[PDB]
C-alpha cells in the first residue's frame, strides 16, 4: 500500500539483489517481502546508528558488534517476536500477517510484515476498539519475554 | 518527551527567526539585567556587580587632572603615573580585597535615579480615540492644550 | 580624430585629479599654500613634537641619518570626529616646503572600470617622479575598507583592485632610496584592512584623543585671540575649561564664535561667563523647558521634594548637597536633589573614595547628620539609605492618610528591596549570619557560550530555611517607621524648605541654607 | 591572495583560472625535480579545497610568538647594522617586551634610533631602547580602623601561606596602595608548574586552610561584630574546593566513588564553569553534612596555626601599618626574625 | 464527532478534530471576552490579545474567506504597536487551576 | 581511470540565483563522454539538506486562512499517521511526523537524560532561561593560566557581542556629543534587540531551494551507459527524503 | 516666484536666528567689530510639512543671493561612483558662482550613520564620505558658503556631518502654535475670497494639532466646499465643519449596533459625571472614526496632574470603576446573553489600573502596603529624548510563591468589586441613564452641559448630595 | 528540531489525573 511506479521498479531492482543473496536467479515473491523488510530495517539503524550512538547492529566484528550474537541473546528474541505475533494472531479484527522474520539484516530485533486495507477506514477513522486492541500487541512481547 | 512548563512565562509567542516579534527579546534583555545585578554579578566570587579596579583607577585620574589643571595655570608626578600604571596591570586578579559596596549604590541609584524625577506617569483613559497606540500613531498629534504639552506615558511591562 | 578619441578619453578619466600643494604652478605665477604652520595647533603637543622630528628628518637632516634614522614611510591618524586632523595635515603641508598631494578615498572609483586602480597609479607615478614628496589620502575608509567575503559588485571590483594596486605601490617603495611619505585620516580605523598594518606599508598609527582639561584650556585660550572678554579671562576661560567635559576642538571653537555673534546680538561689549553657560547648556541639551504653572499640584510636589531633600540632608554617610531645584529645565524631568561633582572635590582637597571612607570615619559631620567616636559598618551605612526612599511617602501619608499617596512617591519606595536584599543576603555582614560555619550559600557556577547560569546544586531550599525573606521584610518594616517618625518630627522645616523654594528666583536653593533651615528649627511634640 | 576559495569576487575564469593552471603545473606532467612551491601564509583555513589535496600542499609548518630569549636574538641579529650598543644586558630587556611580535621589536628599535638621534647622539644607548615607552605612554587620607582591619586581613593570609607546606611564594603583599581603598597578597606564578599533575588530598586541604586564614585572624584580633565581607572571595574559592573534593573527586566516605559535578573551560568573564547533576533531597543533604565538616575543620586549623604564631603575626601587622607595602624577602625575613613556627609535611 | 460517536456507539478520532477548535474558543470565552462567571463577575486578572498578522512571515492564496473560523475574526482588534503591548502577569498555578476549571465547565455544559 | 570532485564547490548562490549547479549537470555530462570511469563525488548533503506545519500562527496571531473542512481532514490524517504507520514499508520512514522515531533516535544516540531539579531561580533544570534569538581536568586550579596593538583591540572592542548584558543611561542622558561616542547597542536594549533580529532574519533568508534540479540531474543519470557514480556522505539521516526514495539514492553503503 | 520673510507664518525664534545669517550675508559690518567669522551649515530638523523648503527659498531671497536647490533623492543612485560626482559638480558650480547658498533636502534619507549592513553600505557610504570632505575638506574653505539641509530627526544623521564645523547652527521648525494658527489662519485667505463674520481666535483655538499643511487643505477644503454648494466663499459655521471632518474624518452603522453605542457612551458618561474625583466630562459621540471603531467620550484634561504626576490613589479607585461603567451598562440594559466584545480594550484597561495599583505599594496586603512593589524597575528609553519605559522583574528572590496567590487574589477583589459597585451606582440611577441614551441617539454627540443638566434633574439625591460635597476641591 | 515533543500547561491537580488515567490504561492493556 501507498507505492507508485518509481517504487515498484526499484523495487524490482532491489529484490533481485536479494534473490541473488540466496543463490538463485529467479526473483520469487519471498525475495520481494525480503526486500521490503530490508528497505524498512535499513532505514531505521540508519536513523539509529549515526555519527557515532549506535549500539543496535549485530555482524561487524567491532567492539560494538559481537560476530556470532551469542544463543542466549537469540531465544529471547524468537519469544519476543512469537508473543508479539501470537497477540496479533488471536485478536478479533486486527491486520493480517504476511511474514514473521528474526534477525533482519543481523540487528538484534524482529519484523512482522502487516497486510492492512485501504478501505476499511480510508487512511483517516481510527476507533476505540483498534487502538485498545494495538496497545495490547504493542506490550505482548515484553510479557512474553 | 512530555514537558509540564515549569519556570516561563504562559503563553509567549515566536521570535524573529520566526515571527518578526520583538517583545519577548526586550524583556529577556531586562531578566539578564536582574541576574547580573542581584543575583550573580559579573564573575564568580563578587558579591554583586561592583566597581572596578579600573574605575576607581579613573577617578583618580580625573581628579588629579583637573587639580593639575587648576593648580599650574591659577598659580612626585612622574612616579605616581608609573606606579599607577603598575596597579593597572592587576585588575584581573579576582581575589582583590574590596570591603564596601556604598559606592555602587550611591551612583547607581541615587545619582543616576532618585535623585531626579520622572514627571510622565499615567494619564486619564480617556482621550481623543479610544486607545493610546491610536493616539500615537494619528496623523496630527494631540497632545497641545497656554498650549501645554499633556504626555501619556508607555504600557509597563511586567516578566515574572 | 577617431579612436585616442576614446584613449584621451581615459587619460582624463584616469589622470590623478590630487591638487598639489608647495610647488609653483607656472599658469600665473602662484602656488597654493595652506596659510597655517606648527603653531595654530593648541592642546596636541606630542603629535606635534613627532611631525616636527619627522619633517626636520625628512629635510635634509644628516642628523638623524647620522644615527640611522629611517623616516616611516606610513602614517595613519585615526580617532573620533572633530579632533582637527585635516588641520594638522595642512600645518604639515605649510611646513614641509615639499610637494603634497592632497586626495580623498572618494573619487577613485567611478563611471567605468579600471578608472581607479589607473588614478592611483598616476598619483603614484607623479608622487616618485617628484620624491620626496607627500601624499595625503583623506578617508581611506572607502579605499582601505577590509575585502569583504560575498557581494558582487563592480564598485567592489573596482575597490578591490584600487586596494591591491595601492598595495603593490606602497610596495614599489622596495628601493628605499624614495622618500615618499604617505598620511591616512580616518575615524572607522577599525574598517581598515589588516595586509595595509603590515610593516612596510603603514608602520605607524595615530590616536588623537578628545582634549583633557588643559588641551580644552588651551583651545579656548587660542580661539580667543581677537575677541572683548568681560573681567580677568583666566577666570573665565578655567570656568569654561572644567565645565564643558567631552568636548571636541570645532565644539570649542564654534563656542567662541556664536558667542561672540550673540554678544553683538543683543548690544553687550563683552562677554560674561554666565553668557557663555547659558550658551554651553543650550548647545548640550537645547531649547530651555517653562517652569510647572503654579496648582494646588505643585504645592504637593514641592512638599515632597523638601522632605526627600530633608531626608537627604539628615543622612550621615553621604556626600555634600549642593542644591535643590523645582525647575530643572528640561523635558521629560522634573524637581530634583543634586550633588558635589568632581570639579567641587578637586576644588576642596577631597578623596575620589570618600562615601566608602565615611563609612568609617568616627567624628565628623557632613550635611546635617553628625557621628561621634564610632564607625557605621557598611551595615548601617547602608541600610541608612532607606530613610530617604521612604520620605516622601511618609509626608504623604502623615498629611493625608492612604487616601493621598500618589504616583509620584512610588518609584523611589519600588527601589527599597533591592538594597535591604544586598544587606541581608548578599553582603555577608547581617548581625545574625556571623557565627555560621563559612559556608557560602548564594553560589552560582558560571555561565556557558549560551550564556547560561547555573546553581549550586546543594542548595535545595536554601532560601527558604534560611529565612531572607521574613529578615528583608523586617528591615523594611523598621526602616518604614523610622521615615514615619522623621517626617513627624521635622515637620517645620519640610514645611520653610518647601516654602522657600517655592518663591525664590530661579526656583533654587542652595545646600547650605537647607542645612541651616535644618539646623535653626526646633523639633516637634510628636 | 591567490588561492582563495571558490565563490569568491570572479566568475570562475580568472582566479580559478590561475589556480588550475597552479594546479596543472604542479601535478598534471609532474617533472619538478628539485623544485620547491614555499608559500607564506597565516589564515590557512581559507585555502582552496583543491589546493591543500595529498601532493599539491600537504606539509604546513607553525611558527609561534617570539618569546624573551627567541626576542633576544632577533635583537642580537638585528644589532649588527648600526653604531649598536658595544655590549650592554639586554636578555632582561625581553622581560620589557610581553606580548610583542618582531615586528613590534623591530618597530621599537627604530624609534628607539630615532630618539637616540633626537638626542643630539650619533649613537644609540640603552635606555633610550626604554624611551619607546617614553612616547606611547602620552597626612592620610584613610581612617584608622579601616587601615587596621586590612593590615590585619593581609597579614594573616601572608602569614599561613608563608609556613604552609608545598605552597607558592609570596611577591607583594600591600594595603590600601596609592590611598585607593584596596588590598591583596600576590603569589610569585611558576611555569614549573605541568596542570595535568593531579593534585593530593593534603595539598587541596592547605588551599582550604589559607583561603580562611585571613576572615580568621580579623575574627581573632578585632572581634566577630567587626568583621566585613572584605574576605569574600577567598570564601567563594573555599567552597570550591570543598564541593569538588566531595562531588568530583570521591573523598567523601558516605558519598561515595560518584561523580556529580565537571569542570569544564569556556570557549576562550570567567574562564572556567561547571557541568551539574538534579540531585534528589537526599543526596543532597548527604553531600552537604560532608561538604560543611570539611569547611569548619578547616577554620578550626587555620585558627590553630594562626594562634600558635601570635608574635610573628603582631609583628608583621605592625610593619604593614607602617610601610603599607611590603615584598617577599621582607616577609621571611620579619617572620623568621620573630620565631615563625612552620605546618609539620607528614610525607 | 457526537454524532458519529451516537451514531456508532464507540468514539474515533473525529472528536480530536472538533474538541481542538472547541478548546479555543473556550478559552476566548473565559479570559479575553470576559462572559463567565471567573471571579464574581467575569473580570480576570489575565488575558491573552491575539497580534497582527503583519508580524508573521507571511505569504498570499488565491481563496475564499473562512465561513465560522475567520469571519468570527472580525470582532478582535489584536495589537499593531510593539511599545503599548500589555500582558499581566501570568497566573500562579493556583489561580491557574481555578480558571482552567471555569474553561471545563463551560465545555461540559 | 577514477574522476573526484566535491560538491562545495557547486553550493554557489547570489541573488537566489544558483550558478554552480548547472556546472554540475555540465561536468556531469563530460563524465558521460569519458566511459568507462567512476565519478566520485563527496559531501552531497552540501546541496542536499531537507527543503522547509505550525500551529502558532492561529494561537498568537490568529490568520485561520483556512477552511475548517482541510484543518480537520489535516487532523484525521495526521493521528492516524502517528498512530499506525509505525514501521511500515514506504508508509513510515525518516520521518518526523512520527515520534517514536524521534524516542528511537534520542535512546541511541544521546546520554541518558535527568529529571527536573528541586533549585528555584531556575528554568526546570539546573540553568537559566535561554536566548530568544539564536545568533580531563579536575579541578578549576588547573584551568587558571602600534599598529596591531591599537587597531585590532578596538577591533575587538566595538563588535556586537550578544551575551552582554546592557548598560543604563543616568536618565539625564550622557551631553550631546558624548552619546555619540558610543556604540548605540551598549546602552539601548531596543537597539540590540532590532540588531539581532536583523542578522538572524538575513542568515534565515538564505534558503534558495536547490532540491529539484539536482532530483532531475540525478534521475539523469540512468539514461547513459558505461560509468559508475559514488556520493558520499557523513549524515544521511539529514538528507531529504526526495532522494532516498527508489531509483534515486538508496543502495547505500 | 520669489519668497521673502513675510511670507511664513509662526517660526519667530527661526525668523531671528535666519535674520542673523541674512544680516552676515548682505551686510557684515557689526561683525566686524564683533570678531567673529560667519556659520557654515544650518541644519533645520522638525516634522515634514511647516515649510521646511520655503524658509530656504526666503533666507535666499532676502539675502539676495543665488541659489542652488537640490534633494538627496537625486544623490541615490545604484551605479557605481556617480554620487560623489553629484556632489562635485554641485559643490564646484556653488563655488564658481560664490557666494551661495545650498540647500539640501531629503539629507535624513542618505547621511544615515556608516555601518558594515548590506551592499550598498559599499556605495552610499562613499557617498556620504565625499560630503564630508566639501564642507570641512582641504582647501580649508572656498568662501565660507552657507550649505543648510532638510531632515526630520538630528539623531539618525552620523556624528561626522552634524558636529560644529559642518553644521554650526541647528533650528527647529515646530507645528504653528496658537499665535502661529492665528495668523497663518488669515494669511491663508488673503488670497481667498471669504466674509466678515469671522473670529481668527475661534479657529486658532480650535484646531490645534495640525500642520501648516493641513491649515492650507482645510482652507482648500472650506472653498471646495462653498463651490459644490454653489457660493464663492464661506461663513463661520461650514469651514468649522471642514476642519473636524479634517480631525474626526467623515461608513453605515446599522440600528442594533447604534443602541450598543449609545448604550455604552451614556453610561460613561453618567459615571464620569457622578464620581467626584473624576474631571467633568466634554463630549460624548457614538459616530464611529476611521481608527476608532465605536463611540467615545471625552474627559476635560486636568492640568495639575499632567505637569507634576500627583496621581492620587482616590483616583485610581475611581478611574477603575469608570473603566468598567461600558460593560455594567451595557449588562443592565441589554440583558446578561448580550455582552458583546466592544469592552474588551476596557477590560485590558481595567486589568491596567488594577495591576499598578499593586506596583505602586499601594495595596493592603501587610507585607505590601508601603514597602515593596512587585519587583525590580528597569527603565529603557523610547523613541523619543526624554521617555522612559518601565520594567517589573518578578522572580522567586522576591515573592515568596504565597504571595503570588495573594496578587492575584486581591486584584481579582479589586476588579469584581469595582463591576459590582459601578453596576449597583447605575442600578440606583436608571432614569438618567435612560435618558441620556435617547438623547444621544436622537442628536449623535452632545456637550458636556447637556449631560450635566439632565444628571442633575435627574440622578439619585445621595449620588448627588455626595456630588456636591466634593464640588469645589481643585485636586482629589 | 533535552529534547521533547509534546508541552502542556495544565494545573499540577489537572496533570495528576489526566496521568493517572493514562496509568491504569497501561495497567488494564
Ligand atoms: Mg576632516
Amino acid at each position: 500500500a501507498g507505492f507508485t511506479g518509481a517504487d515498484v521498479m526499484g523495487l524490482m531492482a532491489r529484490a533481485a539483489r536479494m534473490a541473488a543473496r540466496q543463490g538463485r536467479h529467479a526473483i520469487t515473491e519471498d525475495d520481494i517481502y525480503a526486500a521490503m523488510e530490508n528497505k524498512t530495517m535499513e532505514a531505521t539503524l540508519e536513523a539509529s546508528t549515526a555519527g557515532d550512538g549506535g549500539g543496535l547492529v549485530g555482524g561487524e566484528g567491532v567492539e560494538g558488534s559481537p560476530d556470532p550474537i551469542p544463543p542466549q541473546l537469540r531465544r529471547a528474541v524468537s519469544v519476543y517476536e512469537a508473543g508479539k505475533a501470537l497477540l496479533a494472531y488471536i485478536t478479533p479484527d486486527y491486520e493480517e500477517i504476511a511474514r514473521v522474520s528474526v534477525c533482519p539484516l543481523n540487528v538484534l530485533t524482529g519484523f512482522t510484515l502487516f497486510v492492512e486495507d485501504e478501505d476499511k477506514n480510508v487512511n483517516a477513522i481510527l476507533t476505540r476498539s483498534e487502538l485498545e486492541g494495538r496497545m495490547v500487541v504493542h506490550l505482548a512481547g515484553r510479557c512474553a519475554e | 518527551l512530555l514537558s509540564f512548563a515549569d519556570g516561563n512565562i504562559l503563553d509567549e509567542p515566536p521570535s524573529p527567526p520566526f515571527s518578526s516579534l520583538l517583545i519577548p527579546a526586550k524583556r529577556f534583555e531586562n531578566y539578564k539585567r536582574f541576574f547580573r545585578d542581584t543575583l550573580t554579578g559579573d564573575k564568580m566570587g563578587q558579591r554583586k556587580s561592583q566597581i572596578t579596579l579600573l574605575e576607581k583607577l579613573q577617578y583618580h585620574m580625573q581628579l588629579r587632572s583637573i587639580k593639575q589643571l587648576n593648580a599650574t595655570f591659577s598659580s612626585n608626578a612622574a612616579l605616581t603615573s608609573q606606579k599607577l600604571d603598575t596597579l593597572m596591570s592587576l585588575s584581573t586578579n579576582n581575589l582583590l580585597q574590596n570591603p564596601t559596596n556604598i559606592n555602587w549604590y550611591y551612583q547607581n541609584r541615587i545619582l543616576k535615579r532618585h535623585g531626579q524625577y520622572l514627571t510622565n506617569q499615567w494619564w486619564n483613559g480617556q482621550l481623543s480615540e479610544h486607545n493610546a497606540e491610536t493616539v500615537f500613531l494619528s496623523d496630527i498629534d494631540w497632545r497641545s492644550s497656554l498650549d501645554v504639552l499633556l504626555d501619556f506615558p508607555d504600557t509597563d511591562q511586567y516578566y515574572n | 580624430s577617431k579612436q585616442e578619441k576614446k584613449e584621451s578619453q581615459w587619460e582624463r578619466l584616469t589622470s590623478s585629479r590630487a591638487r598639489e600643494f608647495m610647488t609653483k604652478d607656472e599658469k600665473t605665477g602662484k602656488m597654493r599654500d595652506t596659510g597655517v604652520r606648527f603653531e595654530d595647533i593648541a592642546g596636541m603637543e606630542f603629535l606635534v613634537t613627532e611631525m616636527r622630528e619627522i619633517v626636520r628628518m625628512l629635510k635634509g637632516d644628516e642628523a638623524y641619518k647620522r644615527v640611522g634614522a629611517k623616516c616611516p614611510k606610513g602614517i595613519i591618524f585615526q580617532g573620533p570626529p572633530g579632533t582637527g586632523k585635516t588641520y594638522l595635515a595642512r600645518a604639515i603641508a605649510g611646513e614641509a616646503e615639499v610637494p603634497f598631494f592632497s586626495s580623498v578615498g572618494s573619487e577613485f572609483v567611478e563611471m567605468f572600470a579600471g578608472v581607479a586602480a589607473a588614478r592611483v597609479n598616476s598619483l603614484f607615478y607623479n608622487a616618485r617622479k617628484k620624491a620626496p614628496a607627500i601624499i595625503f589620502i583623506d578617508e581611506i575608509d572607502a579605499i582601505g575598507r577590509a575585502r569583504s567575503t560575498l557581494g558582487g559588485d563592480p564598485g567592489s571590483m573596482e575597490r578591490e583592485s584600487a586596494l591591491l594596486a595601492m598595495l603593490v605601490q606602497m610596495d614599489g617603495i622596495a628601493n628605499k632610496t624614495e622618500q615618499v611619505l604617505t598620511i591616512g585620516a580616518t575615524n572607522l580605523a577599525q574598517e581598515l584592512d589588516a595586509a595595509l598594518l603590515r610593516p612596510g606599508r603603514f608602520e605607524v598609527v595615530y590616536e588623537v584623543p578628545q582634549p583633557g582639561p588643559s588641551a580644552r584650556m588651551a583651545i579656548l585660550r587660542y580661539h580667543a585671540k581677537g575677541k572683548p572678554l568681560e573681567g580677568d579671562g583666566q577666570r573665565l576661560l578655567l570656568k569654561t575649561a572644567e565645565a564643558t567635559q567631552g568636548w571636541s576642538a570645532a565644539a570649542l571653537a564654534n563656542l567662541m564664535n556664536e558667542a561672540a555673534i550673540l554678544t553683538v546680538r543683543r548690544n553687550v561689549p563683552a562677554i560674561s561667563l554666565p553668557m557663555v553657560l547659558e550658551l554651553v547648556e543650550g548647545l548640550n541639551w537645547g531649547e530651555q523647558a517653562p517652569r510647572i504653572p503654579d496648582s494646588e499640584a505643585k504645592d504637593r510636589l514641592a512638599l515632597i521634594t523638601a522632605a526627600k531633600a530633608v531626608a537627604f540632608a539628615l543622612t550621615p554617610g553621604l556626600e555634600p548637597i549642593k542644591s535643590v531645584t523645582m525647575w530643572s529645565g528640561r523635558r521629560g524631568l522634573g524637581p530634583s536633589v543634586d550633588f558635589i561633582a568632581m570639579e567641587d572635590k578637586a576644588a576642596m582637597d577631597m578623596h575620589p573614595e570618600e562615601t566608602e571612607l565615611m563609612g568609617w570615619r568616627t567624628n565628623f559631620k557632613t550635611n546635617a547628620a553628625v557621628v561621634g567616636d564610632e564607625p557605621l559598618g557598611e551595615f548601617a551605612h547602608v541600610a541608612g539609605l532607606l530613610v530617604p526612599l521612604y520620605a516622601g511617602r511618609a509626608a504623604e501619608v502623615a498629611l493625608f492618610g492612604k487616601d493621598g499617596a500618589s504616583l509620584a512617591t512610588a518609584q523611589p519606595l519600588a527601589d527599597c528591596f533591592e538594597i535591604a536584599y544586598y544587606c541581608v543576603r548578599n553582603s555577608q555582614v547581617h548581625p545574625r549570619f556571623k557565627s555560621l560555619p563559612p559556608l557560602h550559600t548564594t553560589m552560582w557556577l558560571g555561565r556557558d557560550d549560551a550564556g547560561r547560569w547555573r546553581r549550586d546544586p546543594l542548595a535545595i531550599g536554601f532560601d527558604e530555611e534560611l529565612g531572607y525573606h521574613k529578615l528583608t521584610l523586617t528591615l523594611l518594616k523598621a526602616s518604614w517607621r523610622r521615615a514615619l517618625r522623621l517626617v513627624a518630627q521635622r515637620r517645620s522645616a519640610i514645611t520653610k524648605v518647601a516654602a522657600e523654594m517655592l518663591a525664590a528666583p530661579e526656583e533654587k536653593i542652595t545646600g547650605a541654607r537647607l542645612v541651616e533651615i535644618i539646623e535653626s528649627t526646633p523639633l516637634d511634640d510628636l | 591572495a591567490m588561492g582563495a576559495a571558490r565563490g569568491a569576487q570572479a566568475s570562475g575564469d580568472e582566479s580559478a583560472s590561475i589556480i588550475n593552471e597552479l594546479l596543472v603545473q604542479m601535478d598534471g606532467f609532474e617533472d619538478n625535480r628539485g623544485i620547491v612551491v614555499l608559500g607564506a601564509t597565516n589564515r590557512p583555513g581559507a585555502i582552496d579545497s583543491a589546493l591543500i589535496r595529498p601532493g599539491r600542499f600537504d606539509r604546513i609548518i607553525y611558527m609561534p610568538l617570539p618569546d624573551a630569549l627567541g626576542r633576544a636574538k632577533i635583537m642580537q641579529v638585528h644589532a649588527r647594522n648600526k653604531a649598536v650598543d658595544p655590549n650592554i644586558n639586554w636578555y632582561e630587556v625581553a622581560r620589557a617586551m610581553a606580548g610583542f611580535t618582531g615586528a613590534d621589536v623591530m618597530g621599537l628599535m627604530a624609534r628607539a634610533a630615532r630618539m637616540a638621534a633626537r638626542q643630539g647622539r650619533h649613537a644609540i644607548t640603552e635606555d633610550d631602547i626604554y624611551a619607546a615607552m617614553e612616547n606611547k605612554t602620552m597626612p592620610d587620607p584613610i581612617p584608622p580602623q579601616l587601615r587596621r582591619a586590612v593590615s590585619v586581613y593581609e597579614a594573616g593570609k601572608a602569614l599561613l601561606a608563608y609556613i604552609t607546606p608545598d605552597y607558592e611564594e609570596i611577591a607583594r603583599v600591600s594595603v590600601c596602595p596609592l590611598n585607593v581603598l584596596t588590598g591583596f597578597t600576590l603569589f610569585v606564578e611558576d611555569e614549573d608548574k605541568n596542570v595535568n599533575a593531579i593534585l593530593t588530598r593534603s595539598e587541596l586541604e592547605g588551599r582550604m586552610v589559607v583561603h580562611l586564614a585571613g576572615r580568621c585572624a580579623e575574627k581573632l584580633v578585632m572581634g566577630e561584630g567587626q568583621m566585613t565581607g572584605m574576605g569574600s572571595p577567598d570564601l567563594f574559592h573555599a567552597n570550591l574546593i570543598a564541593r569538588e573534593m566531595i562531588m568530583s573527586m570521591g573523598m567523601g566516605r558516605r558519598t561515595g566513588p560518584i561523580d556529580l559535578l565537571r569542570v569544564a573551560a569556556t570557549s576562550e568573564g570567567d574562564p572556567f564553569y561547571y557541568h551539574t547533576t538534579d540531585m534528589s533531597t537526599e543526596q543532597a543533604r548527604v553531600a552537604l553534612a560532608e561538604v560543611v565538616e570539611l569547611l569548619d575543620a578547616a577554620e578550626a586549623k587555620a585558627m590553630y596555626g594562626l594562634a600558635i604564631n601570635w608574635r610573628a603575626l603582631q609583628a608583621l601587622t605592625q610593619a604593614l601599618l607602617d610601610r603599607g607595602t611590603i615584598t617577599g624577602k621582607e616577609v621571611a625575613h620579619i617572620l623568621e626574625s620573630n620565631g615563625v613556627i612552620h605546618f609539620p609535611d607528614p610525607y | 464527532g457526537f454524532a458519529v460517536r451516537t451514531a456508532l456507539g464507540e468514539e474515533t478520532n473525529f472528536t480530536a478534530a472538533d474538541i481542538k477548535r472547541a478548546t479555543r474558543m473556550a478559552k476566548k470565552y473565559v479570559f479575553y471576552y470576559g462572559f463567565s462567571e471567573a471571579g464574581g463577575a467575569g473580570i480576570t486578572t489575565w488575558a491573552n490579545q491575539p497580534y497582527s498578522g503583519d508580524f508573521v512571515i507571511g505569504q498570499q492564496r488565491a481563496r475564499k474567506v473562512v465561513s465560522t473560523d475567520a469571519m468570527d475574526a472580525f470582532a478582535d482588534w489584536p495589537t499593531v504597536s510593539e511599545d503599548f503591548r500589555f500582558d499581566a502577569p501570568s497566573p500562579s498555578d493556583v489561580t491557574w487551576h481555578r480558571y482552567t476549571d471555569e474553561v471545563r465547565r463551560v465545555l461540559k455544559g | 581511470k577514477i574522476i573526484t570532485d566535491n560538491a562545495q564547490r557547486y553550493a554557489l548562490v547570489n541573488r537566489g540565483f544558483a550558478i554552480g549547479i548547472k556546472l554540475l549537470r555540465e561536468v556531469f555530462d563530460a563524465i558521460a563522454l569519458n566511459t568507462p570511469c567512476i565519478f566520485l563525488l563527496e559531501d552531497i548533503h552540501a546541496i542536499g539538506e531537507r527543503r522547509p506545519n505550525g500551529s502558532f500562527k492561529e494561537d498568537f496571531f490568529g490568520s485561520q486562512r483556512d477552511e475548517v473542512h482541510e484543518k480537520n481532514q489535516v487532523v484525521y490524517q495526521l493521528t492516524r499517521h502517528a498512530i499506525t504507520h509505525y514501521k511500515k514499508p514506504f508508509k513510515g520512514d525518516y520521518s518526523l511526523a512520527i515520534p517514536t522515531n524521534l524516542y528511537v533516535t534520542d535512546l541511541f544516540l544521546k546520554l541518558p537524560t535527568q529529571s527536573i531539579s528541586n533549585l528555584t531561580n531556575v528554568e526546570n533544570h539546573n540553568l537559566s532561561i535561554k536566548n530568544k534569538i539564536q545568533h580531563n581536568k579536575n579541578s578549576y586550579l588547573q584551568l587558571t593560566q602600534t599598529s596591531p596593538f591599537s587597531v585590532l583591540l578596538l577591533k575587538e572592542e566595538k563588535r556586537l557581542k550578544p551575551n552582554k548584558i546592557v548598560e543604563e543611561l543616568p536618565w539625564t542622558s550622557l551631553p550631546g556629543e558624548q552619546l555619540a561616542t558610543k556604540p548605540r547597542t551598549s546602552y539601548s536594549v531596543r537597539a540590540k534587540v532590532a540588531m539581532l533580529a536583523e542578522l538572524s532574519l538575513s542568515n534565515l533568508s538564505a534558503k534558495l531551494d536547490m532540491i529539484t534540479d539536482l532530483l532531475v540531474i540525478i534521475d539523469s543519470v540512468r539514461s547513459n551507459k558505461g560509468f559508475v557514480v559514488f556520493a558520499t556522505t557523513d549524515i544521511p539521516h539529514v538528507l531529504d527524503p526526495a532522494l532516498r526514495r527508489p531509483g534515486r539514492l538508496d543502495e547505500t553503503i | 516666484e520669489i519668497i521673502f520673510f513675510d511670507d511664513i507664518a509662526g517660526n519667530k525664534q527661526a525668523k531671528v536666528e535666519l535674520m542673523e545669517v541674512v544680516d552676515f550675508f548682505r551686510t557684515p559690518e557689526k561683525f566686524k567689530a564683533s570678531g567673529a567669522r560667519a556659520p557654515k551649515g544650518v541644519l533645520l530638523v522638525g516634522p515634514p510639512g511647516n515649510g521646511k523648503t520655503l524658509m530656504a527659498r526666503a533666507v535666499a531671497g532676502e539675502s539676495g543671493v543665488a541659489f542652488i536647490s537640490s534633494s538627496a533623492a537625486e544623490f541615490i543612485e545604484m551605479y557605481m561612483g556617480l554620487g560623489a560626482a553629484r556632489v562635485r559638480d554641485l559643490f564646484n558650480t556653488a563655488r564658481s558662482v560664490a557666494p551661495c547658498i545650498i540647500f539640501i533636502d531629503e539629507l535624513d534619507a542618505v547621511g544615515r550613520q556608516r555601518q558594515g549592513g548590506g551592499r550598498s553600505n559599499d556605495e552610499r557610504d562613499n557617498t556620504v564620505n565625499q560630503l564630508l570632505t566639501e564642507m570641512d575638506g582641504f582647501e580649508a574653505e572656498q568662501q565660507g558658503i552657507v550649505v543648510m539641509g532638510a531632515t526630520n530627526r538630528k539623531d539618525v544623521l552620523d556624528a561626522a556631518l552634524t558636529r560644529p564645523g559642518r553644521f554650526d547652527r541647528s533650528i527647529e521648525v515646530r507645528r504653528p502654535d496658537f499665535q502661529g494658527r492665528l495668523e497663518a489662519v488669515k494669511v491663508h485667505l488673503r488670497d481667498k475670497p471669504v466674509a466678515a463674520e469671522i473670529d481668527y481666535v475661534s479657529l486658532a483655538s480650535l484646531m490645534g494639532g495640525m500642520s501648516g499643511a493641513q491649515i492650507a487643505g482645510v482652507a482648500n477644503t472650506a472653498c471646495f466646499l462653498a463651490s459644490r454648494d454653489g457660493r464663492s466663499e464661506v461663513n463661520q459655521t461650514d469651514l468649522t465643519l471642514a476642519v473636524e471632518q479634517a480631525k474626526y474624518g467623515r461608513r453605515f452603522v446599522g440600528a442594533g449596533r447604534k443602541k450598543r453605542f449609545a448604550v455604552m457612551e451614556a453610561s460613561i458618561a453618567l459615571a464620569a459625571t457622578l464620581l467626584p474625583a473624576i474631571e467633568p466630562v466634554e463630549y460624548a459621540t457614538i459616530i464611529p472614526s476611521t481608527r476608532s471603531p465605536l463611540g467615545r467620550t471625552v474627559l476635560k484634561p486636568h492640568v495639575g496632574r499632567y505637569t507634576t504626576g500627583v496621581w492620587t490613589y482616590r483616583y485610581l479607585r475611581e478611574q477603575l470603576l469608570v473603566a468598567l461603567a461600558g460593560r455594567a451598562g451595557e449588562e443592565l440594559v441589554l440583558g446578561r446573553d448580550e455582552l458583546s466584545s466592544l469592552n474588551q480594550h476596557r477590560l485590558q484597561m481595567a486589568r491596567q489600573v488594577a495591576w499598578k495599583i499593586m506596583n505602586s505599594g499601594m495595596s493592603s496586603h501587610p507585607d505590601y502596603q508601603h514597602l515593596r512593589g512587585l519587583g525590580s524597575n528597569y527603565f529603557d528609553g523610547s523613541s523619543e529624548p526624554g521617555r522612559f519605559q518601565q520594567t517589573t522583574v518578578v522572580m522567586d528572590a522576591n515573592q515568596t510563591r504565597s504571595e503570588a496567590v495573594d496578587a492575584d487574589m486581591e486584584v481579582e477583589g479589586l476588579l469584581n468589586g469595582g463591576y459590582k459597585q459601578v453596576f449597583e451606582l447605575l442600578v440606583r440611577n436608571r432614569a438618567a441613564l435612560d435618558a441620556l441614551t435617547e438623547l444621544l441617539l436622537e442628536r449623535e454627540k452632545i456637550s458636556g452641559e447637556e449631560v450635566v443638566q439632565v444628571v442633575e434633574e435627574l440622578g439619585h439625591p445621595e449620588d448627588l448630595a455626595r456630588r456636591a460635597q466634593w464640588a469645589g476641591y481643585e485636586l482629589l
